[PDB]
């Protein structure tokens, strides 16, 4: 009911040599850089507001606690972006990034499009470390700006720290992305029409990501394809610790789960990215 | 109207560059006087000469500076050739020992559009004459004999001098990179 | 920062005598009828699937655990609707409903529109107990069907048990309502343009309810009203146990919180509905 | 106020050598193949219905007269597609297509994406004539189907005759495309975020094409770019006979008009496509 | 014609023990923290734009070269603030700040108001290092925000990096401050009515600072005080390398020059701040 | 729509214990000292000019009738100041000032700044009666003069009788203060950035006071704060007899009205100042 | 990115025949009269003060070195005006002015308003040479003085040598003009509301000229005109040697640059003024 690493490796080679495999990188991909995930941010927002971090967690979800933070005082969200920029993109996080085996194995492949939902320059920065060049696309001005001819386009799906208007963190910013009208939303839905995705270090907790894969099946089911042909183009979900409910929800959306070895999280991902080559 | 301007106060360099790049309608001519820095390296002086001539005329400018590195003087004058021919006119043939007369005639163009300085360098092997001979040309042309040739730059005409001199290879490189 | 019962009582009388107050009733309004809330359903779905009810709860949210239930076997969702109908609308739940002080105090007022998100006939059934007559509107055929002239229209916002196609319980049914295109969605957004609402027994946990109040502020903020005039038409949120984060999120959406006495939940609601009269 | 051919030629070379120019081909591009435009179809639909072709034209627009045709009898639209197949993709239209100077000049360039709104295989067929290979993408199954690595993707924006469910001709099919949810709609809106378009043989009469360029400016104006930077990425509209109103409407949407010589329509287009090379 | 360190020391003790001395700190005060001054920023802006740093300097003044940078591309100023945040407020600039003798000698005194024109947290950060607490005031929301009772207010006169809308760097932002209507402008002009200032590490090159001291003399000369009484309240300008023209311009504005020893810039400032105690 | 005395008392205690409450005293604060208000001056100017006091009132406003008085003869304004000094600061007005309950309740609090618009020494004289010491600041020489360390600064906003050049009474002197360039104007606009004010005995009839609160909202509205945060810092307007129009004009400027009991004007003010303690 | 002479010639004819073109003449317009520019004055001020002219230049800007000159001794500025009058308006500068081709081409056109920033009678003197009559307006008494009916008004924007109080040369006189309250300032800002200007021989180095064009865009941007209509009324800047930064700064302010031939400065200007006719 779940692919292993050796089973999923010839399936990922076929989609990569056809140029139809696109990585989707989450907050767990920057975990070996000693960065906060979605839980250590809330522990830092609770310290500023005067909450204990265990009491602040039980008043709402991740989107709702950041919405409460941003309206506590004026200019409270601007300060967070400034603090995150100094902590996420620091020089000691740069130094952990050249010697990271996941970021080396990611940049060794010749991708054309990479999607990320984290606010750090460590995915395009991994491509600059390997001598390659990348193109960060986050806002409308980036898509219409000049690029080079054949350069890997890194789509910052949730925003970048050097453009603080593009960061979606609060609940009102997730509701603004439910219209699927932002330039990262329109680019994602067109790439999903034709490409397989590889989710690495990401857990489907964002209700706007799950809503995009929902509405791709409304195109898939209305097109009245067979049992054989509607199940042909799959997406892949590499996860150490998926539960018992979530892999069966995603089978509806043509998403297969690749079970990685949970003893060493960083080496299991790196062996997956080296098996694509 | 021109888009590039060749700046020189030397009216003998002006008739050389107008002999080949003269029919180009995209090249103008200015006569601003600049002051060079004290260094024997040609690359250093021509690069500091373009920043000092753009500051004077404030248009995309092309400047020119040369070198006469000599083996017997361990590379002297280098880009210090302007005060040698003023001081040692034809005694420069006499201060150099007979038997090791070999030298290099270097020359450099540097064009500055206001944002970038690009240096083009050509170079001609040769040897200093035992005595100054020839009437044509200008400064230090009666003393330099190119390799293979027996005659000086002064003994040759302007078509024949530019088939040996560094400027005859710098016309085509300046025309191609600027579209003149 | 929070209205009491005596403070909110003259504010609710003014909107009721103008005919511009509409109740919005949740799952806590049927709690004195000994019915399951959103947590005792999941305890019943876990028993059918073979889960322990505490282990089944930590694999996903309420929408996602019901999506996992409905795809476990064919005809598994229809069985749930049949079971719910026998338990929610049973004869002993009818007998607890005439002697309930909340349902008597609700039906004593002369409403014109009532919205509910629960699958039981105990809101229109409370109106039949008081001699009044109601009109259940759940699907497209109900809105175009014949009614009487001046009859309280009960809008089953999430569906009714006698029309099992209208029940939104699973995650795919909540995503289908994100388009705001269903007939209860279109009727709600037009009533929200002109009326104050009174949330009784409901907690804002549905991301499609919160998205409707989100997009009413996008009309409110784009209309460029003043500080005084954009804050004039309020909605009211009666809750015994609202936390510390959620009342400040809803102040953005012109929703005021009415703090009820948490010692007796049923009598606190009944004194609120009697203060409107 | 309008570019000429020699003025627009260095602007089209710059966008083509960067790989950011995409042709958009209309019904006037298949006019030298002796095919009907939008007016000779209506003259053929009026003959079947028993109308005089001048009396049938004054009862509605092009979308509405085809909607009236399709509901006159059962299977009346299926017959039209069959008839169009016989006349648009006939062997004598193939023979006029190799010796057409526009189709030779189009296929001489190394495009990557071509959009068309006409129902004929004469744009991808022009690429097969030049030894190149193309990939027709019209439906959801085409986007998820297998292609080769670097092949020009021809996006049949309004449908293809070999897939009759994809043809949008009637008014109800244009209203179904107003949601911008079809796979050619989603691919167009993502390519418009990053690329210049070249409209050849097309007149903006489709209210779904004009609505896409409308909503790209709602992204452009909300992004609050300057006067200089919001006017940088242009689109180009080659037309022999644009009026006095329509070029000023399209200046709002960053669409520049290239005035072609109206004495010979086919040679003016061919000199434009040869000036890009 | 110029005060020495021992001559100016009893004049600074008298104004400090009366509570009427306010420091004004410039870009040279953060020079021992290895930060750029106004010339190394322009060397960094020229590298991004593709200029040589000596050619870029001769096309305009400091305000005008930053105005040219900010309009070169969209979001070009936002990136600069992000980069400055990473380099000005880095952890190695924090570590040089505790062992800096100027920042220790500044925080040893019990100030009430400090003005700075540099975008870094190293003046209020020096007060946090000495156990004291500070209050950064940069925007309108900071002045109306809550503070404590007796806390040194650090007025970021040109803006702060955590509030990027307050940074005045380009020429258009200096012209917007010529109206003297910003909250740091209004607070400065009222403190100048009653207090002596001490300029440390600042050179009068900003034409809005010089315009404020200009218009204080228009109040001083119109009030028709004597020769003795109009020259009583002085300001002090500690500078290693003031020229021959600028000290006589500032004598008009009651600004006295304190000549510091230019052999060691950091130790000369530290002996001045220790002589006030 | 209007605060009472008991409602506004905890709001004034909070701003006073933080040191952010500043009294603003008008001509009605010196009414129990049997002094003229703005109407009995005009009755005295009409007697000198030979007018009947009811006929002189209908030829212009208060500013314009004093402008007509000052240009009737040379040295006519100097005489008025002399007469006002003998009447306003007389010994029998001193004797009514120690036994006045408002002036005792004002001096019992430990203020730091007091603004007045009346020409009499009865606000700083009330502080001398309670053993405290005050510092009158009216002109440019007062702001740069020597004070003590922690002494309540009484800002004579419209001038003092012992400095007759500072008195603004005529229309030309109000127009000279429209530039907001005087030292009381610059000190007021900087204190308004950070402090709540309490208007006692003052009615907003001066068009230069209303223009200062106008231009503080132009800073407040351009800073784009929320509905919640732009309404946080309020000012307070204690008045027995405010009409129906003026309290709603001042709600724009964050000024709340405190309704005092109009039966006894002196005792209502004294109970307000005792409730702050 | 820069207009040539033949491109700008039909644009200047259209504004001139409508009477909406006004010349703005700088110090380079009097350069063929062998007069000092802004650099040869400073070489003459350094000789009087005892400076070497290269050492005096590096102690401040042009405004600041003249401020240092004027306060070196009493009556030092009066002497400069006397010396300038004898040199600028000498008889040999008159004789070079009739045979100057720029001054003949300027006076051949029928202007109505001419602005100059130089202290010499060679712009109105050029109009007297062509038989026309001019009206010099420099001070308040000139604007209210008598003129004739239709006579070209020459606005001496920085002053005239026959009225030495109007000359703005020192830094304190430039700061006095920052209020934009002088009669040449008020006349310029009203002519800029309705007219195109032609800058000849002037380089934007005066921070009060740049501040006027700054605040015309604050009216232009607040009026919320479109992209098309806010860019309609242009100003023109004829310059032989504009750099790389300054033409892009002035595009913000609707100022277009006309590149003149730098080989002969006088003949390039004269061909521009003859192309307007
Ligand atoms: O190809 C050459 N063939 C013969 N003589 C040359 C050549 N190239 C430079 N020379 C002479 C000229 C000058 O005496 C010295 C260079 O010094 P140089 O600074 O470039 O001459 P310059 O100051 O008079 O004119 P410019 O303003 O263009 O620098 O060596
Ligand atoms: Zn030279």
């Amino acid at each position: 009911t779940t692919l292993t690493l050796s089973e999923a490796a010839p399936l990922l080679k076929k989609e990569f040599r056809e140029g139809r495999l696109i990585p989707f990188l989450g907050a767990g991909f920057s975990k070996p850089l000693k960065l906060p995930d979605g839980s250590q941010l809330i522990a830092s927002l609770a310290k500023t507001l005067g909450f204990e971090p265990e009491l602040f967690d039980m008043h709402g979800r991740f989107e709702q606690l950041a919405e409460f933070f941003a309206i506590s005082a004026p200019n409270r969200l601007q300060r967070l972006v400034y603090e995150m920029s100094l902590s996420f993109d620091s020089a000691e996080a740069e130094a952990l990034r050249e010697k990271s085996p996941m970021h080396r194995a990611l940049a060794a492949l010749d991708w054309r499009t990479i999607y990320t939902t984290n606010y750090d320059k460590h995915v395009e920065g991994a491509l600059r470390d390997a001598g390659k060049q990348a193109a960060v696309l986050a806002s409308f001005a980036d898509f219409q700006g000049p690029r080079a001819r054949d350069v890997c386009e890194v789509i910052k799906f949730h925003g970048t720290l050097d453009q603080p208007d593009t960061i979606v963190l609060t609940e009102s910013s997730y509701f603004q992305r439910m219209a699927l009208d932002a330039p990262p939303d329109q680019r994602l839905r067109a790439d999903l029409l034709a490409n397989s995705f590889l989710f690495i270090g990401y857990s489907f907790s964002d209700t706007n990501i799950r809503y995009i894969w929902y509405r791709m099946n409304q195109l898939r089911e209305q097109s009245q394809l067979g049992v054989k042909h509607s199940q042909a183009r799959r997406c892949f979900f590499a996860t150490h610790g998926a539960g018992l409910v979530q892999p069966d929800i995603l089978q509806q959306w043509n998403i297969d789960v690749i079970q990685l070895d949970p003893t060493d999280k960083s080496a299991s991902v790196a062996r997956l990215l080296e098996s694509i080559a | 109207a021109p888009t590039w301007f060749y700046n020189t106060t030397n009216s003998e360099k002006l008739r050389e560059l107008q002999h080949v790049l003269g029919g180009s309608a995209k090249l103008g001519y200015l006569t601003a006087k600049v002051t060079e820095i004290l260094d024997v390296d040609l690359e250093t002086v021509i690069r500091a000469k373009a920043i000092a001539a753009y500051r004077a005329v404030r248009v995309p400018v092309i400047v020119e500076h040369g070198a006469l590195c000599i083996d017997a003087l361990n590379g002297l004058p280098g880009a210090l050739v302007k005060p040698f021919w003023e001081s040692l006119d034809t005694r420069l043939c006499e201060v150099i020992p007979a038997g090791q007369r070999t030298a290099r005639a270097r020359g450099a163009l540097c064009y500055c559009d206001g944002r970038e300085r690009h240096v083009l360098i050509e170079e001609t092997e040769g040897e200093i004459a035992p005595s100054a001979r020839g009437t044509g040309g200008f400064h230090w042309d009666p003393i330099f004999i190119p390799k293979g040739q027996t005659r000086t730059f002064a003994e040759m005409s302007l078509d024949e001098k530019l088939s040996f001199s560094p400027l005859g290879r710098l016309h085509t490189r300046l025309r191609t990179e600027l579209g003149l």
